[PDB]
């Protein structure tokens, strides 16, 4: 079936690094592009990241442009998220996106990930 | 004077489902801008007449904003059908204001695609007016339920715009902006019937 199951994230402290990971199956994960979302509480889902079929084409919006690199490995048919120097604002559910992948389903044709909670939050009083 | 250049020259504005609201208020509203300006596509007023804007004064102006298809501008209107004017952004019947739309393909449009865009085309209900849904609940089209689980009558609700660079206007991105105006003092006036509140230092 097409389906993308994205792993990682979890609770880290403010300056804390993660890995989010995004397996792809049903389709040919190297045909199309890879695009990371995230959705803070409250607020609408935003671009984070985009990637390439299989280039080394990497495109970053305002939001975390400087502390977030996007990869794929198409040999394991998995596209990461790497997070570094992470602030209490990225507190959010990061989410997987491959466009135009679904045929035969009307125009319901990209194929989205379940999401990944990330939550960077400091220590106790 | 008012500040719609902050919402009609942003640099980067949000998705249809998402829509961003402005509330225009205690200011001078310069029409002439809008009117003098061929960039403009689409430019159509309901319950008032565009050409005669200066001649009025309103206590609100809400100027939502959001990017949508050329195709789908015609569906920003009241009591209208599809998949935007019913699940991303709906009028009311007895709507008051005008609705403005420019091609917008040299700065929203992108080689590999813009995916900064997106459109809810699976929703329950149908969108209330004025209603905004920026939710990412698995939509149940089937007779069981999802139990928040994508699979068979059971997807995502929100979808992409591919805004890929193509020649049909139809289905390149269009910037729209809907000034939806409203017995109170009217704060927002025209150039002339402004009541001594040009000197406020807006
Ligand atoms: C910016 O200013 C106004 C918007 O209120 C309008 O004339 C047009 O959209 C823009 N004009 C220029 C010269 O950028």
């Amino acid at each position: 079936q097409v389906q993308l199951v994205e792993s990682g994230g979890g609770l880290v402290r403010p300056g804390g690094s993660l890995r989010l990971s995004c397996v792809g199956s049903g389709f040919t994960f190297s045909g199309y592009a890879m695009n990371w979302y995230r959705q803070a509480p409250g607020k609408a889902l935003e671009l984070v990241a985009g990637i390439s079929n299989a280039g080394d084409l990497t495109h970053y919006e305002e939001p975390m442009k400087g502390r977030v690199a996007i990869s794929r490995a198409n040999d394991k048919n998995t596209v990461y998220l790497q997070m570094d120097d992470l602030k209490p604002e990225d507190t959010a559910v990061y989410r997987c996106h491959a466009p135009g992948v679904r045929v035969g389903t009307g125009e319901r044709k990209d194929v989205w990930g379940q999401g990944a909670q990330v939550t960077v939050s400091s220590e106790q009083k | 004077l008012c500040p719609f250049g902050e919402v009609f020259n942003a640099t980067r504005f949000a998705s249809v489902y998402a829509w961003n609201r402005k509330r225009i208020s205690n200011c001078v509203a310069d029409y002439s801008v809008l009117y003098n300006s061929a960039s403009f596509s689409t430019f159509k007023c309901y319950g008032v007449s565009p050409t005669k804007l200066n001649d009025l004064c309103f206590t609100n102006v809400y100027a939502d904003s959001f990017v949508i298809r050329g195709d789908e501008v015609r569906q920003i209107a009241p009591g209208q059908t599809g998949k935007i004017a019913d699940y991303n952004y709906k009028l009311p019947d007895d709507f008051t204001g005008c609705v403005i739309a420019w091609n917008s393909n040299n700065l929203d449009s992108k080689v590999g695609g813009n995916y900064n865009y997106l459109y809810r085309l699976f929703r329950k209900s149908n969108l209330k007016p004025f209603e905004r849904d920026i939710s990412t609940e698995i939509y149940q089209a089937g007779s069981t339920p999802c139990n928040g689980v994508e699979g068979f009558n059971c997807y995502f609700p929100l979808q992409s715009y591919g805004f890929q660079p193509t020649n049909g206007v139809g289905y390149q991105p269009y910037r729209v902006v809907v000034l939806s105006f409203e017995h109170a003092p009217a704060t927002v006036c025209g150039p002339k019937k402004s009541t001594n509140l040009v000197k406020n230092k807006c």
